[PDB]
DNA sequence: GCATGCATGCGCATGCATGCATGCAGCATGCATGCATGCATGCGCATGCATGC
């Protein structure tokens, strides 16, 4: 029956929604889109706990400490507002500062039960999305009428209710037989996941802690295992902890879990989640203005890792790798690569690792690896596992996670043949093939690679040809688009200058650079032009028919590399077509790298 | 959720504040009335508090007329009376002044115990405060002191009862309101929607139970921990406790056995009464119905059988008590809880002089000619019959009882028999007298017989004891019994009236009963000649059926005959036809006095006790000698209803005393005996036409 | 949940109420009356089964045979229409022809269960009207909140429902104590009665059959024991006939009773229910027109019992008795009679019993009795009874039921003194006094009396004075207002005439006479006038001072009788005041009776 | 080129969570019956009344 407190809380939340007007127009926009586009959007809105606190502190604390009494009124108020303002029920999600209610699975104790919490962790295992039966519909042959029934369980609402275990109807009230209508029944999705403490925050040498989460309807497939997730939900207890009946066992307690209502994936270094930013009109105006200056490439290249001295060409190459080219697919089904790869060989104090870590820190999706750190299955994802459902399947590895991203390899020359043969396929076909007992599949691994290695004799020697100093298979070298050789030669003036630069350090910004690269990579797709065609033809002919000794061989991969660099420079320019200037820049850079 | 909540337009804090202000502020048109009442209560000269709603209405209107807001406490109390009792009790307890008189050996044990309890309360409070201060761990100190200590609740320290009384029609009409609580109703009209309200019922009582103790809180004492345990009870039955509940015994492993202590308990004086519909309220062709009333506290013994009353009360339900098989849902039984009683006819015994009565009585006596003025005012629509009206008035006033010592007694009441031809309004006069009397009972021949008179043995429902229920004679005790068709009665009934009119008592000796009843009542009988009309050709004693001794024992005996006369018939016809054409009497030079003022004057007169002297004694003896000498000759010629006897002298004495009392004098005078002899002589005038 | 068939039936009954336009205006009238006057009227109306049959035979049969599925829809439709038309739920009652569904307690069998039935019978015993608890309200001291709870049982709904035995609350959800609000709770009335087959129809020498009935709310006190009643309701079965649990006993069957929903009292001869007819405007016009003629008294007098010959004065006297006088009550509390009384003494073949039976048949409320048939308590209601509740009380007798009506007594002289003394009080004071063990009351008995008696010597003798021929107490004869003596003397012409009249018989209407009498007795109350006062005074003086030998004595009762007759004649004239003509008619009739 | 040592995959034993039944013993509960209670019933006696003589 109606309740006075319930009505008062409903009216108070209605006043809150009246004073704050953003959510009203958000709901109107959702309905407008769903009407116009018939894809359909769900009925859910996000509210600000900070605004709630500023408006009504008592109501704020009520939601925070006793959600079971304060949320359903708000949901009803939102539903009423939507149904009034239009020409399913709606749902709420919470953002803002949770204060002492932001915890981790280790610091989550019984004193938080029945309270709204926000946990952070790493998803360890997801469950299979199964439908749940809500309403059943039946048809009677003898009478030509349709009957129906409804079902519910304990986890569908916050407040406890008296169980009503209705049975599945097979007969009519009079004894007639019934026929089920699968097409007219109603089903809802359902999933369960587990969250664990992050590995970079849990104490070392101690076993981890974990907590279960239940998701329903439209929050059912928002994450994958191995992800960093922040979940805001209601910590709840269910059933009776062996109290009912004798149940002599006293070891077990009360089952607990979180009826999650908000899930957010978080980005982190060497993690499978791509970082994305929201672009404002101010950002777009600034980027578009900056596009028109001639030395844009120079300023952008210099912006990277300003703490390091020189290496201007290497910085340019890294920027080109970050921007990337374009990949082509033909109606036949053939695939043409569009990524770039970089290898650095140098003297043992040339900031190779510093640049590599900078790329790891700045790239939107990058994964870091060392020579012998990961071996065998860890790179190709060729591991096979199984659940208790009995089926075996695969769980992704380094390069598989690195799809559409970057892979940093440090101490490259320490690898082995068994995995260099594997990485050949990744660099060229951009694909991984697995054939084990009961598994025969093919996984996309479109990623770029940057690697560093040391010369055989400790220091690069000019008295010997490049082969004796590098000592890597020519087939492998052919796959790397760019190779650089860097040596430190003692010189009074250079040493002086590097000294002042380093002392200065020991006593365009990166976020804007990231926004720039995101927009450029997402929006612009240039095409080839006859001018560039001719320039690249001439340059490739000359390189293939010159006698100079080069640091790397020459194949058609070099021509494709010219194409990719020209396209990437055009992408930097944000022009819709490649140009003679871009072709010349690519040719100059490759010539410098080879000579 | 289960047990939802609802919102109502009632706030109790505002009402409680208003109650406190009213109790401390009200002034009637001296200090506050209720504060003075509380001072008396504390000083132990009162037991009951009466809250009148006219005062509350006046307070509210006074607050309004000068602007400030006030709530409708009157409507709130009217609609939910049962809840405001506790509010008022607490408001009063918060303000009761201290006693200005010490407690002595001539005080009630109840007050002694209450004083001891209050002093003990203060002792624990002070001891706890001292102990807590000693620790060195003032509002906080006080608060912890109350929190950590046990006390005797206010209900075990109260000593007074509280009652409400309804809103007067006059006050409601003057203030332009509708007094619901003071609109009389019959048991027919009281339906379920009236439950929980304060209502007024108009009815006639039929049965009242004896006063017995009803327990409200039982008290036990634990010898182990020295505690006192109090158990509430509000049901028709309860269960006694066995083991202690105090804190010490609760925590300990060995608990003490409780015992019962009657003196410390909380008892209430309880009666139950049955009220019945009036004749004029019953619809056509139906039977009257009844209703149940409960009386608690100092309001007991205020209702007696045969009373026509207006009872104010709260209407409350009670659990069902019929057969299980006929139960359909949550059926309930109803009763009324009494708060105020108003009689339709004030008893003489409750008389007390006062300015209001004094002014009316002095006005009447100043007007003069009280005797005839009152005599003509009995049934003013009946023509003629002035002498019999005077005799009836003297019967109403009564004589003087005499206690002669040595265990003997002389009656002081007057007995009258009317014997007349058909169609002379004897029944009209009988009914008028029975109505005017404050305890008048009416009876007609075969309608009542046997146990209808006297009393019968029955079993009380309320209590489990046997009782005697009285008949018309016992119901008319200290009053008038009017009997119609006297000559048609059975021999046993005739013997009953014989013995009653002889010595004011009724002796019964039958299976299961051997006792005597008190019947201090007067007799007014009506009778008709044996052959219809009177036959002058036969002797008076053969013209009637009743025994001559029964005729003789009457103080006054009137003979009424219908002798046609063309002159007086015209006057009688004019009188009757005027009475029908109007609804009032024809005379304009005489203004009748209403029954209320008549009862007032008679009650006042009954307080006198005139005495007799030597000159009047000599006159009386001479008159008696002459009358006795004369009557013998008449009786010899078989032309007298009876010979003169000492009962005649006693009747003359009683009539003279009654006339003196009516004159409101301590001294009797010769004129009174003159009038008495005139009456007793004219009693038989019609027999000499 | 909503049901398609339920909604369809609601729609159909809505269409029915739309096509018929009397019930809508009736509901409007009820609501208008209640609003204007705030007494309150109940929310109920009546429907015509004949109209239902004419409109939709299917719905007609549905209501008749399966009320449990067809009534609640109609009730909901009526409630919806009322709530729509207005600026509690409403209820339905049925009138019309029930065909085979009009039964009696003897012919009511199990095959009629769950079907709407109409039974006729005599009420044998009612029950004490008790309140029933529906909704309870409570107050919480520690929180200042008002809680409530609802209750229900098996008899409040036609369709079976799953029990929900909610308990009476004493605590709050948190443990706080609770206080009850009797003034804010809700209670409903409830009564149970028993109906039995009529004695004019039951088999003789055979025990009777009876059936229980339950009434609720506004149908709670519409009858008393001894009435002839027609009850229309649903014949239902309740509980389980010992099926549940073992219940080895098999003798008991299913409890059955009627959920009564319409109750009608019926008038019958020698019964306590009065007859009443509805007056139309045509009736009023006709009666008012007729009143204006000069011989109206003659016409009405001749209308009575036209099959009998002569007795014109007796017919006039009977009419005056029927019309009656006026009774007066003074502020002092005195009561003055206004009825009339008639006695007839005559030869043993003068149609005395015929006239007695005619007045029995035509009077609105009359009770018939014979000399020795009823004796003692049977006349004065002096019997005492008691139920199982322990209380004793009275049950009405002949004259008590005859209140405000007529009593016919045949073989009057055969009575005894024990009851002649009793009837003295009824005839003069018009009250009955009882005083038994535990009872002391007084019952109103305002009734009129007509009686017939025989002469002592078989035939009236003209050679002796009336005292020897009648031989009844003079006091008793005084109480009778009019006394007539009728003798049959042989005469050739009169015998001839009566012969033709009787042979004619052997080979204004009463209903209109009844309507006339009802209107006259209800509407007009005349007053006295000085002319009549003087005439009555003169006539009474003359009678009292005349020496002629009379059949009856003279007292003030004669004067009162003269006044009553004058007033009754004025009532017949429909005038607001008595007149000289009425006074003279009264005097002439009295003189004819006496001489 | 040639010999060793490490990783790596294959194969073999075994423990261990789920899920079910069956004989058994324990514990709430219906059921036999033991009863007081309050009520109505008929069952004769005393007798007031009507009748015949
Ligand atoms: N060109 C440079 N400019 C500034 N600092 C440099 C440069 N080259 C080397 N360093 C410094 O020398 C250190 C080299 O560390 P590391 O990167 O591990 O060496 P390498 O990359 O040669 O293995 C870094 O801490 C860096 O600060
Ligand atoms: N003196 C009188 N004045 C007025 N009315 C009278 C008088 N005497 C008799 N009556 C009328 O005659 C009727 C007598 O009835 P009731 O009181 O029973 O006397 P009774 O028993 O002598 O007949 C009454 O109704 C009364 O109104
Ligand atoms: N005046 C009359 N006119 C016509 N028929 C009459 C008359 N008087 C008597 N009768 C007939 O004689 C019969 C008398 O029957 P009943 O009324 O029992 O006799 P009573 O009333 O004299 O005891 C009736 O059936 C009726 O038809
Ligand atoms: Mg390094
Ligand atoms: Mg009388
Ligand atoms: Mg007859
Ligand atoms: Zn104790």
């Amino acid at each position: 029956a109606p309740d006075a407190v319930f009505g008062d809380r409903v009216r108070r939340f209605q006043e809150f929604l009246d004073t704050f007007t953003s959510y009203r127009d958000s709901v109107r926009s959702i309905q407008v889109y769903n009407s116009n586009n018939a894809n359909i959007l769900p009925h859910r809105i996000i509210i600000s706990l900070d605004d709630l606190r500023e408006f009504d502190r008592s109501f704020w604390s009520g939601i925070l400490v006793e959600p079971a009494y304060f949320i359903p009124p708000a949901e009803k108020a939102l539903t009423d507002l939507a149904d009034s303002m239009d020409d399913h029920p709606w749902k709420l999600s919470f953002k803002g500062s949770f204060g002492a209610h932001a915890l981790s699975p280790r610091t989550l104790t019984a004193q938080h039960l029945n309270k709204l919490v926000s946990v952070e962790g790493i998803v360890t295992k997801t469950s299979l999305v199964r439908p749940k039966l809500i309403r059943s519909v039946h048809y009677a042959a003898k009478t030509g009428r349709f009957h129906y029934r409804d079902y519910t369980d304990a986890t569908t609402t916050l407040t406890t209710r008296i169980p009503t275990p209705a049975i599945y109807p097979t007969e009519d009230t009079e004894g007639n037989k019934l026929t089920t209508e699968y097409g007219y029944s109603t089903f809802i999705d359902h999933q369960r996941i587990t969250v664990q403490e992050m590995p970079e925050m849990a104490p070392a040498g101690q076993l981890p802690r974990s907590i279960d989460v239940i998701l329903d309807d439209d929050l059912v497939d928002k994450t994958k295992p191995g992800d960093r997730v922040n979940v805001v939900g209601v910590f709840k207890s269910l059933g009776a902890g062996g109290m009912n009946q004798s149940n002599s066992n006293t070891l077990i307690g009360f089952k607990t879990l979180i009826l999650g209502n908000t899930v957010y994936p978080l980005h982190a270094r060497s993690t499978g989640v791509a970082a994305r930013q929201m672009l404002t009109d101010f950002d777009i105006r600034n980027i578009n203005k900056l596009s028109k200056k001639k030395d844009i490439f120079d300023i952008l290249s210099q912006s990277l890792a300003p703490s390091i001295y020189g290496h201007d060409h290497i910085k340019k190459a890294i920027l080109l790798m970050l921007m990337g080219g374009v990949e082509k697919n033909l109606e036949n089904g053939s695939h043409l690569r569009g990524d770039i790869n970089i290898l650095m060989v140098g003297d043992p104090s040339t900031a190779k690792s510093q640049l590599l870590r900078f790329v790891l820190n700045t790239a939107s999706l990058a994964i870091a690896t060392t020579g012998r750190g990961s071996s065998g299955v860890g790179l190709t994802a060729a591991v096979t596992t199984d659940r208790e459902t009995g089926e075996r399947r695969l769980e992704a590895g380094a390069m598989v996670l690195a799809d559409r991203g970057v892979v940093c390899i440090d101490e490259f020359d320490k690898m082995t043949d068994v995995d260099r043969v594997a990485i050949h396929e990744v660099m060229e076909q951009q694909t991984v093939t697995i054939a084990k007992a009961g598994i025969h599949t093919t996984l996309n691994a479109r990623c770029s690679v940057i690697a560093a290695a040391n010369p055989v004799f400790g220091q690069y020697d000019v008295n010997r040809d490049p082969h004796q100093n590098i000592a890597l298979p020519d087939s492998l070298l052919s796959r790397f688009d760019l190779l650089f050789v860097v040596t430190d030669d003692i010189n009074e003036i250079r040493d002086r200058s590097i000294s002042e630069h380093v002392l200065r350090t020991h006593r365009v910004t990166i976020p804007f650079l990231r926004k720039y690269v995101q927009y450029a990579k997402e929006r612009v797709i240039p095409q080839l032009t006859q001018e560039a065609i001719n320039v690249i033809v001439k340059n490739y002919t000359d390189l293939r028919n010159d006698d100079n000794t080069k640091k790397s061989p020459i194949t058609a991969r070099t021509l494709e590399t010219l194409i990719r660099l020209a396209t990437a420079h055009a992408k930097v320019r944000l022009s819709k077509t490649v140009n003679k200037v871009d072709a010349k820049v690519a040719a100059n850079l490759l010539r410098f790298a080879l000579l | 959720a289960a047990l939802p909540s609802i919102q109502l337009p009632v706030d109790y804090n505002n009402l409680f504040n208003e109650i406190t202000d009213f109790l401390v502020t009200f002034k009637q048109d001296k200090g506050p009335k209720y504060m003075a009442m509380l001072q008396k209560v504390a000083n132990r000269e009162l037991n009951s508090v009466i809250i009148d709603l006219d005062d509350i209405l006046q307070y509210q209107n006074e607050k309004f007329l000068q602007g400030t807001q006030a709530d409708d406490l009157v409507s709130a109390i009217q609609q939910n009376a049962n809840h405001f009792t506790e509010l008022f009790c607490r408001a009063i307890d918060n303000n009761m002044p201290l006693p200005t008189k010490e407690i002595d050996y001539k005080d009630d044990v109840l007050d002694v115990i209450l004083n001891q309890r209050r002093l003990r309360n203060e002792r624990m409070l002070s001891d706890r405060t001292n102990e807590i201060r000693s620790e060195n761990l003032n509002d906080a100190l006080r608060e912890v002191v109350e929190d950590e200590t046990e006390l005797f609740p206010p209900n075990l320290t109260r000593r007074y009862f509280l009652y409400f009384k309804p809103l007067s029609q006059n006050c409601a009409r003057r203030y332009r309101k509708k007094a619901i609580s003071s609109k009389p109703l019959s048991v027919r009209q009281i339906k379920g929607d009236f439950l929980g309200q304060l209502i007024t019922v108009r009815g006639i009582i039929t049965r009242v139970s004896d006063v017995k103790p009803a327990v409200e809180v039982i008290a036990y004492t634990c010898d182990q921990c020295g505690y006192e345990v109090f158990q509430e009870v509000n049901s028709r039955t309860f269960t006694p406790l066995s083991e202690c509940t105090s804190e010490e015994c609760s925590q300990n492993q060995t608990k003490g056995q409780l015992f019962m202590s009657t003196r410390a308990s909380k008892f209430s004086a309880f009666q139950e009464c049955k009220i019945q519909e009036l004749s004029q309220q019953v619809p056509v062709g139906h039977i009257p119905r009844s209703l149940n009333i409960h009386v608690n506290g100092t309001l007991v013994r205020s209702l007696s059988p045969g009373d026509i009353v207006d009872v104010t009360g709260i209407f409350l339900p009670a659990p069902y008590t019929g057969f299980k098989a006929l139960k359909a849902g949550l059926l309930t039984e109803t009763y009324l809880e009494a708060q105020f009683v108003r009689q339709h006819k004030k008893k003489f015994a409750s008389f007390s002089l006062t300015s209001d009565v004094e002014e009316r009585v002095m006005e009447l006596i100043t007007s003069g000619d009280v005797y005839n003025r009152l005599a003509k005012s009995i049934a003013p629509e009946i023509y003629g019959n002035l002498d019999v009206k005077k005799a009836l008035l003297l019967l109403l006033v009564g004589g003087v009882d005499k206690r002669v010592g040595d265990g003997m007694k002389i009656r002081g009441d007057i007995n009258v028999c009317l014997m007349g031809d058909p169609g002379v309004a004897k029944s009209q006069l009988l009914k008028a007298i029975c109505k005017i009397s404050p305890r008048g009972v009416y009876t007609t021949g075969k309608g009542s017989s046997g146990v209808g008179l006297t009393a019968a043995v029955m079993k009380d429902p309320v209590t489990d004891e046997m009782i005697l229920e009285g008949g018309a004679l016992v119901l008319a005790d200290n009053g008038i019994c009017c009997i119609d068709e006297f000559d048609k009665m059975d021999e046993s009934d005739r013997t009953a009236i014989h013995e009653v009119m002889e010595q004011q008592t009724i002796s019964i000796s039958k299976a299961g009963i051997n006792t005597t009843l008190n019947a201090r009542t007067s007799i007014l009988a009506a009778a008709n000649p044996l052959y219809g009309r009177y036959n002058p050709r036969l002797s008076p004693l053969d013209n009637i059926n009743l025994p001559a001794a029964l005729l003789s024992r009457f103080d006054i005996l009137f003979l009424m005959l219908d002798i046609p006369s063309r002159d007086d018939d015209e006057k009688l016809a004019e009188h009757v036809t005027y009475v029908h054409m109007h609804n009032k009497q024809p005379d304009l030079d005489f203004t009748p006095v209403e029954p209320s003022k008549m009862r007032e004057y008679i009650a006042y007169a009954k307080t006198k006790r005139p005495v007799m002297s030597e000159a009047v004694n000599d006159y009386v003896v001479q008159a008696y000698i002459r009358l006795r000498q004369d009557s013998k000759r008449e009786m010899d010629s078989k032309f007298s209803f009876g010979q003169a006897t000492p009962r005649t002298l006693l009747g003359i004495i009683r009539l003279s005393q009654a006339l003196a009392k009516l004159r409101l004098a301590d001294m009797v005078d010769i004129d009174d005996v003159e009038e008495a002899l005139r009456l007793v002589r004219v009693s038989k005038e019609s027999l000499y036409q």
